[PDB]
């Protein structure tokens, strides 16, 4: 079938399902997933009890 | 001798109505020779799921003799006199008529009313045409074009009475019975629905004189002398693909609901059907044809032909288009047609119309060349339209008819319509109702 309007359809659909999830937690709780460690600038002299990446 | 007066000196169609119902019409004209016959309203439209094709099967007896003058009798009579005997059988409209000498203007009438009123219908008879029309059916089979308006029908009044094909079902021929047969004509064949006309050197009452004395059955009741209306039929934008890669070409017929007979609107639809017009490789004309769906189909050899239409119907009727192209060009023929369209509802010009006018002007004049044409259209206007309209008439609708008329008309009836769309053969890249669907809107 013809990509458009089939696939241009779903994918902007598929675009707002997933969209909700992503802006319902960016604008309500921001900081979910990010590591509290990181709101401390930088400092050489002080390594944090736990490095981990993302 | 100007156009105008050429119109205004045609003899007029006499119309008189007998006493059971039947109206006899004719135009008289100074030849020898002469069309007669009778149309009726009847067809497959009428029939049923059980009775689909009986019509057909009763045109396949209709000549094969009467009661009182059998086969060999009926067929020896005819031809030593040098008559020519045919008719035929669409949804709506069925009809039976003669070519022979003005001279015998009479014993046709006696014999019409023979056939109409007293087939045979001889059992063994029935058990032959039941194989020949079998057999008409599988060479039919192979005709695209019109299977392909069989299906155009199939599923733009899908789940109708219109929607069943003239010949009819496999299993109803093989079934139908000398009863159902009999049935049939006994109750459509009926003066109330019928219609003797007539053109040639005839006289009107010449012929309503012979009308009279062969043409009797008195009916009793109500009932017989009420002409029945039938249940409406409903149109659906739909699509029906049947895919054969096998077959070299591809067929394609879209179209959006008529008006139907009675509506004037149908002048203007025509006047625009001649704008977009027809093309069909063998035309001299090539890249400066006027029709542009011509040209574009020249210029990039879009199509092996195509064909505008306006069947109309009672209560309904099709408006769109065919045409034949192959694998590889159904697209770009089909996206320029669409466009047509488009160019009727949003931009005609005056110079257009003016000449859609001409062709279509002459396009009437020529449906009556001779006298079987005039015939039929005396048989189908009465039938139709309930009277006669007159080439001086049609010419007057048809002057009046402008650019802004022609927009408005076509935007009333395709733009934005859902369309019926009906595809055989190859037709891989012809794709998607909906982007046909779409292809209804925006120059």
């Amino acid at each position: 079938i013809p990509f458009h309007p089939y696939y241009s359809f779903k994918d902007i659909l598929g675009l707002t399902l997933m969209l909700t999830p992503f802006l319902t937690l960016a604008l309500f709780s921001p900081n979910l997933l990010g590591d509290p460690e990181n709101f401390t600038p930088a400092n050489p002299l002080v390594t944090p009890p736990h490095i981990k990446p993302e | 001798a100007t156009y105008a007066q050429t119109l205004q000196n045609i003899p007029e169609t006499n119309v008189t109505t007998l006493d059971n119902g039947l109206r006899v019409a004719s135009e008289e004209s100074s030849q020898p020779t002469c069309t007669v016959g009778v149309w009726i309203g009847a067809g497959s439209r009428y029939e049923n799921e059980k009775n689909n094709g009986a019509g057909y099967f009763v045109e396949h007896l209709a000549f094969k003799g009467t009661k009182k003058r059998p086969c060999a009798a009926f067929e020896k009579e005819v031809e030593s006199m040098g008559a020519h005997f045919n008719g035929y059988t669409s949804r709506e409209q069925t009809a039976f008529y003669i070519k022979a000498l003005s001279k015998d203007m009479p014993k046709v009438v006696e014999l019409l009313a023979d056939v109409v009123q007293n087939c045979a219908l001889e059992e063994s008879q029935i058990e032959k045409e039941r194989g020949v029309i079998l057999q008409e059916l599988k060479e039919m089979d192979n005709d695209m074009t019109n299977v392909t308006f069989d299906y155009l029908h199939a599923t733009a009044f899908q789940g109708t009475a219109l929607a069943r094909t003239v010949e009819g079902t496999t299993e109803n021929i093989k079934h139908l019975t000398r009863a159902d047969l009999a049935s049939y004509i006994d109750t459509h064949f009926k003066a109330p629905r019928m219609v003797l006309a007539a053109a040639g050197g005839i006289s009107h009452k010449e012929l309503v004189d012979a009308a009279r004395q062969h043409f009797s059955g008195v009916s009793f009741t109500y009932k017989e002398d009420a002409v029945p209306i039938l249940p409406r039929c409903r149109f659906t934008g739909s699509e029906i693909r049947a895919r054969d890669d096998a077959l070299p070409v591809a067929h394609v017929a879209l179209a959006v609901e008529g008006p139907g007979w009675a509506d004037p609107d149908n002048v203007v639809l025509h006047v625009a059907n001649a704008i977009i017009g027809r093309y069909d490789r063998t035309f001299g004309g090539g890249k400066h044809l006027s029709s542009r769906l011509a040209a574009l189909a020249v210029e990039h050899k879009l199509c092996h032909s195509f064909q505008t239409f306006n069947t109309s119907y009672s209560d309904t009727g099709l408006f769109g288009f065919h045409f034949v192209a192959d694998p590889l060009s159904i697209d770009d023929m089909m996206f320029c047609a669409q466009g047509e369209w488009m160019r009727l509802c949003t931009s005609t010009t005056e110079s257009e119309v003016k000449r859609a006018k001409n062709h279509l002007r002459s396009a009437m004049v020529a449906q009556l060349d001779g006298t079987t044409p005039v015939c039929e259209t005396i048989g189908s206007h009465l039938l139709n339209y309930g009277r006669r309209i007159s080439l001086e008439e049609w010419d007057s609708r048809i002057s009046a008819v402008d650019a802004r008329m022609v927009r408005d008309v076509c935007s009333k009836y395709i733009y934005d319509k859902c369309p019926a769309l009906a595809a055989v053969g190859p037709i891989e890249q012809l794709l998607d109702y909906n982007r046909i669907r779409s292809g209804m809107y925006w120059i």
